[PDB]
């Protein structure tokens, strides 16, 4: 095909920019939320060894305000973002890595390959993520669902009870997750960094022509 | 998985399946025992029969006037490799006129499985073999594998059920080398005892031996000589 | 994947996998070692008892392969015992040849280069043993070779060979083997031997040791019992 | 086990049965039927060019239905029973004529196989399509109720129309469909028949 | 000692239909037989300039009179050049004369047959493109790994042949001097050929009635002014 | 020696047939179209020429058409390259036959001898079969005039009339039609086989050089084989244009 | 060289090689013959189209000796090799015995290459059966088929390919004592055998006979439909 | 399929020739050779890891020949076995053609050897690359580089081994400014090669560096006090 | 055979008349509905892309959409015609498929693949169909819970979101129908040598 030099240029500073970020979250980002959730784990809101005293009991019936668990809404505000990072930058990986696959061939694919492999197990990663964003809304809809069902259900009472299990359930996926990511960018230093040599060279380029 | 297919092929531990094979056909065979003294040597030989109405089949194998053998495995595998040592043996009278060193016989046996072991298509010989002999250093006990590894042995049993053997054979092995020629015989079928099963245990119709000594030459026993050395023997 | 399948296919990295899964065997043979010195070579070889029922003297894993040459062997004993009679059959038809006794390089030449032919083939397998050749002579001098399974031979001033092999290779570097004598030298292998060995999953076994050198008049020879338990009593003045 | 000469005489008289039903299948009942489905998609009422004309008219009890379109479905559902039953007979014919499981001679037995599940997913689409027709009966009914739940969006009154159209165009491609049923059930058992209906054996060798 | 070559379910034969796909990729090769000569005009092009061009040539004469270049494989071609050259060996033993190039490509051809037979072989990678002089009349002959050969008065060969092909079928006819003939493949090996054009770059050789002979980079030069 | 690498070409197929020879046939059905016809005063083998460039030299004498010995004749469809063996062998076997017996070798035996050497590959040996079909003309002391087919599979019969190639079962139907058998003779079969050649093909515009003609008749005791110079296959033009319009 | 097995065994015995080797066999053309009291008459379907093919060339009723004729239904690439092989064994046998081959003699080595070649190293087994019918001495009649598998029976009436079956239940059930009594029995019983299996029949069918010591005659078709005129 | 025996892929490539090429990078050496006006000089490093390993029984340099010079980059198994046959095939030249063997005509028939490996699915090609060097009587020094695909070509200088483009890109610094090529200066560029691309600064003992020159047709390798004579003078 | 010799020559009607009839579909009816969409593609109620300007009048704290119902009015009767085709090539294919045979699966192979892809854009215009009606279900729906909702102009609003979804499926319906009559041309007739005749039968008699 034709195109200007300008549409060049346009698909350059593009490639320029997946450099910078997908450089940048390797040697930065991952070595940073490693230890960022390392310290998380080491706080003392995820270090409580009896889950039973983290239930939120609610009343049940000019009503009174209904609120969700202190503890578990403060550590979800902890989680959501790095969710949110680790999925964003993931996919710029995804992208970078992806470009790399050089014009199909029909052998000597194991580099390219390699590259599928790595991008499989990231997307193992950010279905497991994905995952996370559901748990995170997950708490929002069965706690909201359950308490008003025990709020309209006065005969029943171990209903609060099951709220009670949403309560564990969270915190002890609160901690979880936070485990879970931090290994995810653990996974990811280790797959992607080790891997780098064939990632970036594919192909080792042994031609004797 | 796709490792057994032959032997040249190495498993990823370094191992070849096809030998493996080859090692425990030997243990599906009858189980046979022998010993020596420091002077005699005897090799007790089980016979199993195929039916009721077929008659027991032949264990043992005549190879030199000093030396003897019995066979435990693939039945073919034996004989065509029979026909291997017996003709080593009469080559060995046919060029250097003396019966040929137990021990040197023994390493053309090692020879003759170690061609098929490292050419593909070759199959090993899957038959196992405890052989014995005299000779000027006196008698020596001789064990086979079909890996090609050979033992030098003072007694040693062979088959199915062979350790309760093996274990009378270490207790007693202080007095296998002081006792005479008639209780060699005695040890030997006392020792065959505990390969066998716990109903049919002891009949000269299938136990038959055989004997090599200082001047007495390799003989083998079937019936009318062996019923005396039955007799005077608890189990 | 199917690239391991036969040694003439190679590798997606340009190895060949059924020679190295022939290496591994070698790890689980038993340890022998040898050093070299002024003096001589001296030999050693860990024989694993495998049952009280086997006789003194039995699967002896001293081998000589000429009048001047001795090898030991950590492998298949079914691939050692082929190689052993075919380093003879090439070391007397040098003598059926040339004349005299092949110098260890030579020979050690000669030996890898027929290991390293099947290792080409598909038809056959190479061999699942490695081993070292030691040799003494006047206007040589002590020399020791070892080849491995891939048909390569590396001079050593000592060697280790089995499934502990780095372990005393280390020990050997800790003091210096060239000026001593093999009469002291003898002291250390068996010193080795006994650091190798310990009770976790071998139960017993017993000292093969063999000489060459000046004490030997430059001809293979194995060690008398009489020396021995001699040399033993000097390693038991501190393993025990 | 032991033989019953009568008892199992009276099972082969049954296999001679389904013979005889699938002999007057091939020759009769099949190609008469074809060219009967023919001449039943030639009717004017499935010929129609305009549908607006099928719409029923909902009165939003007043409620009816198109004596066009039901007067058809009454047409097809026995066509339809028909060659669900015609298809049974075949399908128990077919595994009745596979021989004892043998090493050789398996060629003609992985072609029974196949042919046999062909049947299974012609009886598993026939099923399917009378589904519809009873599924249209429950869709149309309660999109009518929801036009009177609701007496004021006119995109019910749309549905129910579009599902007036929804159920004459499937009546149309099912007759070809039922139509098809008939002949790839008769071109699949009239190809395999003459020597296909004993592929192998009874050859064996002359010693 | 099994045919690696078979027949395909549509018949063709898989193995020789890799072989021509990978000589269609080699390097670019052109000829043009016209009035008395016939110009052979190859790329050899070198990736550094520690390369020593006068250890490498791709153009080799057969005999005096018989030249050959080529498009593909190296390795198998210098299989190709021993056993041509040794069959006019064997030519030359028996007939004690110069050999004629319909019975030089035609032997040779059929090696290539062998291998489309005989087990445990892969057939040759390589595209020979012939020329000979006999009798007066200037040979240019075509062979592929198939094994049938052809004739063209000029033809093109490797990567982007068809556009080579073209291009002699509008621009070349009949009533061209040798002269012309150089120029000719020149032109037609510039479309094909992409960067600066040297003497080193490009390897010509010529056959005539004073026998096949290659070009010195000195008269290169010379036809490189155009 | 590995027994994956063995494709095993003396496997029968469940209905008892070789796949390495259908598989034979069907590149030889891609052949161009070549044709013969045994007529009472010469036998005629004509043939196209599927290979068309301007650049094209062509030197030689015909393409598919070659010459086994001074009495027979061949024509050639399938892959070009089995068929330069299949010529050398012929010519070989009916040179061995001038060894032993020292007279023109008889139509029939030529063909059953290479038969046998093309099941002979097929039964063992390993290698793949041949993917070339061989029509026979010519004439001998007994039976005369000849026209034979072959077959890769080694199968072969005689033949008054037949094709080979491309457009075979169209040529084989217009045979059943117009030929006349003890009829016709070989002015007449020209005309014929001229007539067949332009109707079943479809590439119009037919032209000397894009069609081959050979001749092969017996006078005045020697047997005289020619292929048709353009101009006089250009003359045969003239007289087909104005029969066919 | 070209060295393995090629036929093996598999879990229940039987060889697929051969089989399918047999399953050619019933795919060629009918053959028939019987042995009448002093004559024997072979005869086979001939596949002529359009009057095109020579009827010289389609010949598959072949003569091993003069006392001995044979007829083949299988492939007919296979069948040219073994008449061939049979011929130059079966005169190799008059050079070791001035006496003329019995028909025994001459079937034991044909079917002995259906064993070799089914057995041996990368060769390939035959898709042949053949009839070998010939003249004992005294003038006792002989008729012997082959198999693939190599082995070979005795015969008073026998087919070979589509329809075999068929044509041996019209010979089981209408051959008795009565039957292949005289000349005008023998001829027409081996034409009604034939008849049901005609199909598009007429001429096509061949036919030929041999009687005592004269060699094998070929009835002319002209005379065939003479004796197919009789049906009552 | 195509990666297994040598067979051509979809694209009418060989994997396994190309995976002859990766198995040269296995070896874990460099080695770079160049060619002198009036000299040839090969550097490769000499790498000693056991205290125990004897040096001078480990060398990387190797000659076929009194004029000719031998490195050897790849497969240490594959590699000395080459350069035995290239010994043989040397000789085979001499006993024939009566003459040294030039160093052209020597990498031909060395790559006629790799040619056979390729065409035949029977044997395996080697993944040893050998880098020759020498001088001929009429054009002067002659270094080539055989790869195990057979292709050879006449290089001023090579490069072998891990190190490839980056040695290559140093070469392209001295002939590109067409620097003058002596026996020192050649010296002073082969040891900048090597140590600017690891990062070490050889020692005399770490390496060993073949020469030959007009002077001095016989190839000899430098000792290791003339190579410290030519580091301490090149530093 | 033992089956009945009338009636047999019906396939005659499927085989050689709606055969050729459906001949004459592939190079004249196909390309003539691919130039007929070029025409609807011309419509500029499928080319506006503004939500406000796509949208029809609402009252909502009751008008329907009649524009988008003129758009369905070409729209559904070319996903239904394409899907009586697609049935009737499925029947072409069908004749098509040779007896039972080892040798010759290349084209057999063939009229599967290209059979599956008729079901496959059969499947697609189901899915076409389908989301036509749920145009009356979804909108139905929602304009009936937005005239129940009041407060909340969030779902109120929501409500012109699936408005102007209508129009950009419809005009990729098209396209995608315009693709689908090019391709089963363009896919039938390359493959026309083996469908039409997947067996050569050149096969010696070897008799």
């Amino acid at each position: 095909v034709r195109l200007s030099g300008e549409a060049r240029k346009q698909v350059e500073v593009f490639r320029q920019n997946l450099f910078q970020e997908a450089e940048e979250f390797l040697y930065r980002f991952l070595p940073q939320k490693i230890i960022y959730l390392n310290q998380l784990l080491q706080e003392d809101s995820l270090n409580v060894a009896d889950l039973t005293s983290l239930r939120a009991p609610l009343d049940i019936p000019k009503c009174g305000f209904l609120p969700g668990n202190e503890k578990v809404l403060s550590l979800l505000a902890l989680v959501k973002p790095e969710v949110w990072t680790l999925k964003e930058k993931c996919i710029l990986v995804i992208t970078w890595i992806q470009h790399l696959i050089p014009k199909i061939e029909d052998g000597n694919d194991f580099g390219v390959a390699i590259q599928e492999k790595v991008l499989e197990r990231v997307n193992a990663v950010k279905t497991k993520v994905e995952a996370f964003q559901t748990t995170i809304s997950k708490y929002f809809s069965e706690r909201g669902d359950a308490v008003a069902k025990a709020s309209k259900e006065t005969h029943v009472m171990d209903y609060r009870a099951l709220v009670h299990e949403r309560d564990e359930a969270a915190y002890g996926e609160l901690r979880a997750m936070v485990l879970d990511l931090r290994a995810f960018y653990a996974e990811l230093y280790h797959i992607i960094s080790s891997n780098l040599e064939k990632i970036v060279n594919p192909k080792g380029e042994e031609k004797p022509s | 998985n796709q490792y057994d297919n032959d032997v040249t092929v190495w498993s990823p531990q370094g191992r070849i399946h096809q030998i493996e094979y080859a090692m425990e056909a030997v243990k599906q065979g009858s189980a046979t025992v022998g010993l020596k003294s420091k002077t005699h040597a005897v090799l007790v030989a089980l016979k199993r029969a195929q039916s009721e109405l077929a008659a027991h089949q032949k264990k043992i194998l005549h190879v030199d006037n000093h030396i003897g053998i019995s066979i435990a495995g693939l039945t073919a595998d034996a004989r065509l490799l029979c026909n291997f040592m017996r003709q080593e043996c009469l080559d060995s009278r046919f060029v250097f006129d003396r019966p040929l060193p137990v021990s040197r016989l023994v390493s053309l046996i090692g020879s003759k499985t170690q061609i098929p072991t490292q050419r593909y298509g070759r199959r090993p010989y899957g038959v196992g073999l405890l052989i014995a002999g005299y000779d000027d250093m006196g008698p020596h006990i001789f064990q086979t594998c079909p890996s090609a590894n050979y033992f030098d042995c003072r007694a040693m049993s062979i088959g199915a059920r062979s350790q309760s053997a093996r274990t009378y054979l270490e207790r007693h092995m202080s007095e296998f080398m002081e006792c005479n020629l008639n209780e060699l015989v005695k040890h030997g079928l006392r020792a065959l005892r505990e390969t066998l099963p716990a109903e049919q245990d002891l009949t000269t119709k299938n136990v038959s031996i055989g004997i090599v000594g200082k001047d007495l030459e390799f003989t083998i026993y079937d019936d009318d000589d062996v019923s005396p050395f039955l007799e005077g023997l608890e189990e | 994947t199917g690239y391991d399948l036969s040694a003439s296919t190679f590798s997606p990295d340009g190895r060949v996998f059924q020679v190295e899964y022939a290496m591994k065997a070698v790890e689980n043979s038993s340890t022998a070692i040898g050093i070299r010195c002024k003096d001589g070579v001296v030999f050693g070889v860990e024989k694993l008892v495998l049952s009280k029922l086997y006789e003194e003297g039995s699967n002896k894993r001293l081998f000589n392969v000429d009048r001047h040459v001795g090898m030991a062997v950590a492998g298949l004993l079914a691939d050692a015992r082929s190689l052993a009679d075919i380093a003879r059959e090439e070391a007397s038809n040098f003598r059926s040849n040339f004349g005299y006794n092949i110098p260890l390089k030579h020979l050690a030449d000669r030996v890898a280069m027929y290991v390293h032919a099947y290792t080409l083939y598909s038809a056959v397998r190479p061999f699942g043993c490695s081993f070292m050749l030691g040799s003494y002579s006047v206007n040589d001098g002590a020399q020791l070779y070892m080849i491995d399974p891939s048909g390569v031979s590396y001079g050593y001033w000592g060697c280790a060979i089995g499934k502990a092999r780095q372990a005393a290779k280390t020990e050997i570097e800790k003091l210096q083997m060239k000026e001593m004598t093999c009469r002291d030298v003898v002291k250390e292998v068996a010193k080795i031997i006994y650091i190798v060995h310990d009770e976790v999953k071998d139960k017993a076994f017993e000292l093969e040791l063999s000489w060459v050198g000046e004490i030997t008049n430059g001809r293979h020879e194995i060690v008398p019992k009489d020396v021995r338990e001699e040399a033993e009593k000097y390693a038991k003045e501190s393993l025990k | 086990l032991r033989v019953q000469p009568e008892a199992q005489a009276k099972v082969d008289v049954f296999r001679e049965d389904l013979c005889t039903k699938t002999e007057n299948l091939l020759g009769s009942y099949f190609p008469k039927k074809i060219s009967e489905l023919d001449a039943f998609l030639k009717e004017p009422a499935l010929n129609e060019a305009n549908l607006s004309n099928l719409k029923a008219p909902l009165d939003i009890g007043p409620v009816n239905c198109n004596e066009k379109i039901v007067v058809l479905l009454q047409r097809l559902k026995p066509e339809i029973k028909d060659v669900i039953e015609q298809l049974n007979l075949v399908t128990t014919w077919l595994q009745l004529q596979i021989p004892r499981i043998e090493d050789g001679n398996n060629f003609g037995v992985a072609v029974q196989e196949k042919v046999f599940e062909l049947m299974t997913s012609l009886h598993t689409k026939l099923e399917g399509f009378h589904t519809q027709i009873s599924k249209y009966f429950s869709e149309r009914g309660d999109a009518v109720t929801k036009a009177a739940k609701q007496p004021h969006v006119g995109d019910y009154r749309q549905l129910v129309h579009e599902l007036d159209e929804a159920e004459y165009r499937d009546i149309r491609l099912m007759v070809m469909e039922i139509r098809n049923a008939y002949a790839v059930l008769y071109d699949i058992i009239l190809k395999n028949f003459e020597k296909l209906k004993k592929p192998r054996g009874e050859t064996k060798g002359m010693i | 000692s099994f045919s690696l070559t078979t027949f395909s379910p549509s018949g063709k034969l898989v193995q020789i239909e890799y072989a021509l796909a990978a000589v269609a990729g080699g390097a670019p090769s052109v000829g043009i037989k016209a009035a008395n000569g016939v110009v052979l005009a190859t790329e050899k092009k070198q990736k550094s300039i520690l390369y020593d061009e006068r250890s490498v040539h791709k153009v080799e004469p057969i005999t005096k009179h018989i030249g050959l270049v080529y498009s593909g494989m190296g390795p198998d071609y210098r299989v190709l050049v021993h056993r041509a050259r040794k069959l006019a060996q064997q030519y030359y033993l028996v007939y004690q004369e110069p050999i004629p190039t319909a019975q030089l490509v035609q032997r040779v051809a059929s090696v290539m047959q062998e291998y489309t037979q005989s087990g445990g072989v892969r057939p040759f990678g390589v595209s020979l493109l012939i020329c000979g002089w006999n009798e007066g009349r200037p040979y240019l002959f075509q062979s592929d790994p198939s094994g049938a050969y052809f004739a063209w008065k000029a033809t093109a060969m490797g990567k982007n042949y068809v556009n080579g092909k073209t291009f002699l079928e509008k621009r070349y006819n009949e009533d061209l001097e040798l002269e012309d003939a150089i120029h000719t493949a020149i032109l037609t090996l510039k479309e094909s050929f992409e960067g600066q054009m040297t003497e080193d770059n490009i390897e010509v050789g010529i056959c005539n009635e004073a026998g096949f002979r290659r070009l010195t980079p000195t008269e290169v030069k010379d036809y490189l002014a155009a | 020696m590995s027994r994956r690498y063995d494709s095993r070409t003396t496997i029968f197929s469940p209905e008892g047939r070789l796949y390495q020879v259908e598989y034979a046939m069907e590149a030889i059905g891609h052949a161009g179209t070549c044709l013969g016809i045994l007529a009472n005063d010469g036998v005629l083998l004509a043939a196209e020429r599927r290979n068309i460039h301007k650049l094209l030299d062509e030197v030689f004498f015909s393409e598919k058409i070659y010459k086994l010995n001074e009495d027979m004749a061949c024509s050639v469809a399938g892959i070009t390259s089995d068929a330069n063996v299949l010529t050398n062998e012929l010519r070989l076997i009916a040179q061995r036959y001038l060894l032993q017996y020292q007279e023109p070798i008889p139509c029939e035996q030529l063909v059953t001898a290479l038969c046998d050497i093309k099941q002979a590959y097929t039964q063992f040996g390993g290698k793949r079969p041949f993917g070339v079909s061989l029509l026979y003309i010519g004439w001998d002391k007994h039976y005369g005039f000849q026209l034979y087919q072959s077959d890769p599979s080694g199968n072969y019969g005689g033949w008054k009339a037949t094709c080979i190639g491309n457009n075979s079962a169209a040529a084989v139907s217009m045979l059943k039609q117009d030929y006349k058998e003890g009829e016709m003779t070989l002015k007449s079969a020209l005309a014929l086989a001229i007539k067949v050649l332009n109707k079943t093909m479809d590439v119009s515009k037919l032209s000397a050089e894009k069609v081959e003609i050979a001749t092969l008749t017996r006078e005045n005791g020697k047997t005289v084989i020619r292929v048709l110079k353009q101009k006089e296959v250009e003359q045969l033009i003239k007289k087909h244009e104005e029969e066919e319009a | 060289s070209y060295d393995r097995a090629i036929t093996v065994f598999s879990p229940d015995g039987h060889l697929f090689q051969v089989e399918y080797a047999q399953e050619a066999v019933k795919k060629g053309s009918t053959a028939v013959g019987v042995r009448g009291k002093d004559i024997v008459v072979l005869g086979v379907e001939k596949k002529s189209v359009a009057k095109l093919q020579d009827e010289r060339t389609v010949r598959k009723i072949c003569a091993l000796d003069d006392n001995v004729c044979m007829a083949f239904a299988g492939l007919t690439a296979d069948a040219r090799i073994v008449i061939n092989r049979a011929r130059v064994e079966c005169q190799s046998h008059r050079l070791t015995v001035e006496d003329p081959v019995t028909v025994e003699y001459i079937t034991r080595y044909i079917a002995s290459l259906k064993q070799r070649y089914t057995q041996s190293n990368g060769r390939r087994p035959f898709g042949i059966s053949a009839l070998i019918v010939g003249f004992d001495f005294d003038g006792t009649p002989r008729l012997y088929q082959t198999d693939p598998s190599g082995t070979y029976h005795a015969w008073k009436a026998n087919a070979i390919g589509r329809g075999a079956k068929s044509v041996r239940e019209f010979l089981e059930k209408n051959y008795t004592d009565e039957a292949i009594e005289t000349d005008d029995l023998t001829i027409k019983l081996v034409i009604k055998a034939l008849l049901e299996v005609v199909q598009s029949g007429g001429k096509n069918i061949e036919l030929a006979v041999m009687r005592r010591d004269q060699p094998l005659k070929i009835l002319n078709p002209e005379e065939i439909e003479k004796y197919v005129a009789e049906i009552e | 399929f195509d990666r297994h025996i040598t067979i051509f892929s979809p694209e009418g490539r060989l994997y396994q020739v190309e995976y002859a090429f990766k198995a040269i990078n296995q070896g874990g050496l460099t080695s770079v050779a160049v060619r002198g006006k009036d000299c040839a000089v090969i550097v490769t490093q000499k790498k000693v890891p056991d205290k125990l390993l004897d040096s001078s029984t480990v060398t990387h340099l190797f000659k076929i020949t009194e004029n000719i010079g031998c490195v050897m980059t790849g497969m240490t198994a594959d590699s000395r076995s080459q350069v035995q046959r290239a010994r043989y095939e040397a000789a085979n030249w001499k006993y024939k053609y009566g003459y040294e063997i030039p160093v052209d005509m020597l990498c031909k028939r060395i790559a006629d050897i790799s040619q056979v490996y390729t065409q035949n699915a029977e044997m395996r090609p080697l993944g040893c690359c050998m880098i020759l060097i020498g001088i001929d009587e009429e054009q002067g020094p002659q270094v080539y580089k055989c790869d195990p695909a057979g292709y050879y070509c006449g290089f001023k200088a090579t490069a072998a081994g891990v190190k490839q483009t980056e040695s290559t890109s140093f070469l392209e610094k001295k002939v590109k400014k067409k620097f003058d090529w002596t026996f020192e200066q050649t010296v002073e560029t082969a040891i900048t090669c090597l140590s600017t691309v690891l990062s070490i600064d050889f020692k005399p003992s770490e390496i060993e560096v073949g020469v030959v020159t007009v002077e001095n047709p016989k190839f000899r390798i430098l000792t290791e006090a003339e190579i410290d004579a030519h580091l301490v003078a090149l530093a």
